[PDB]
């Protein structure tokens, strides 16, 4: 659903869904082709 | 022979993907493309 969110200081508005991206253990944020954030690691569950 | 990259349609359901941006704003940054009034079939006619 479209919610506001704040993930460890990164804030914004959007719909959060299950990702099929595989982040390596040191990665916290992901970005798309245009250098805007498009995925996060949950600070508590570590799900992408 | 000609590949048209924009080819505007209803792409919000299309946009959701693993690599969401897939692109030329993907609509999200405020840039969209309107369809032509005459479709390719109408021009062919
Ligand atoms: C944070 O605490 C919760 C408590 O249930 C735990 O399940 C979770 O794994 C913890 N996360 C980290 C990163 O320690």
């Amino acid at each position: 659903k479209c919610v506001n969110f704040n993930f460890n200081g990164l804030t914004g508005t959007g719909v959060l869904t299950k990702s099929n991206k595989k982040f390596l253990p040191f990665q916290q944020f992901g970005r798309d082709i245009v250098d805007t954030t498009d995925a996060v690691r949950d600070p508590q569950t570590l799900e992408i | 022979k000609v590949t048209l990259a924009d080819a505007g349609f209803i792409k919000q359901y299309g946009d959701c993907l693993g690599d969401i941006a897939a692109r030329c704003a993907q609509k999200f940054n405020g840039l969209t493309v309107l369809p032509p009034l005459l479709t390719d079939e109408m021009i062919a006619q």
